[PDB]
């Protein structure tokens, strides 16, 4: 929103909840897709060897 | 004439209005 | 100096404890995080330094 700008941050910081709800949400969706990817193709655990 | 550290002894109240039970930033 | 910090309150109106996101990478991820007790992991952080 800010291009570094002191007063748009000094404005922002009474919205500092909407983008802990937004950092806090897209951290989630990375950490379930890590989950997602993880739960597809890791189901064995002994790799075997050709 | 030597230097310390100011070991977090600088803090005082920013605004003259009461607050609680709350975490708020400051510039 | 102007400067970004974090300040806590009790039920009493006292300052609990402060942060000061200018000098430690721990204090810009408790001003980036609007938290005083951080949970294990990895967090991306704003530019308080
Ligand atoms: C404080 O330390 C700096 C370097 O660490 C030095 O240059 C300065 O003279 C010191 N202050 C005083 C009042 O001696
Ligand atoms: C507030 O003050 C009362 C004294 O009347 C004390 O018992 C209580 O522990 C204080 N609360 C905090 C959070 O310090």
């Amino acid at each position: 929103i800010c291009g570094d700008s002191q007063e748009c941050n000094k404005l922002l910081l009474q919205y500092g909840s909407f983008c802990a709800q937004l950092n806090r949400a897209l951290s989630g969706v990375a950490v379930e897709q890590d989950k997602n990817t993880e739960a597809v193709f890791a189901q064995v655990k002994q790799i075997y060897k050709a | 004439k030597q230097n310390v550290s100011s070991l977090m002894r600088g803090v005082y109240y920013p605004d003259d209005i009461y607050r609680s039970n709350v975490n708020v930033l400051f510039t | 100096k102007l400067t970004t910090i974090m300040l806590s309150f009790d039920v009493n109106g006292t300052i609990d404890k402060a942060v000061d996101c200018s000098s430690d990478p721990l204090s810009e991820l408790k001003c980036t995080l609007k938290s005083f007790n951080v949970s294990k992991g990895i967090y991306p952080t704003s530019n308080f330094r």
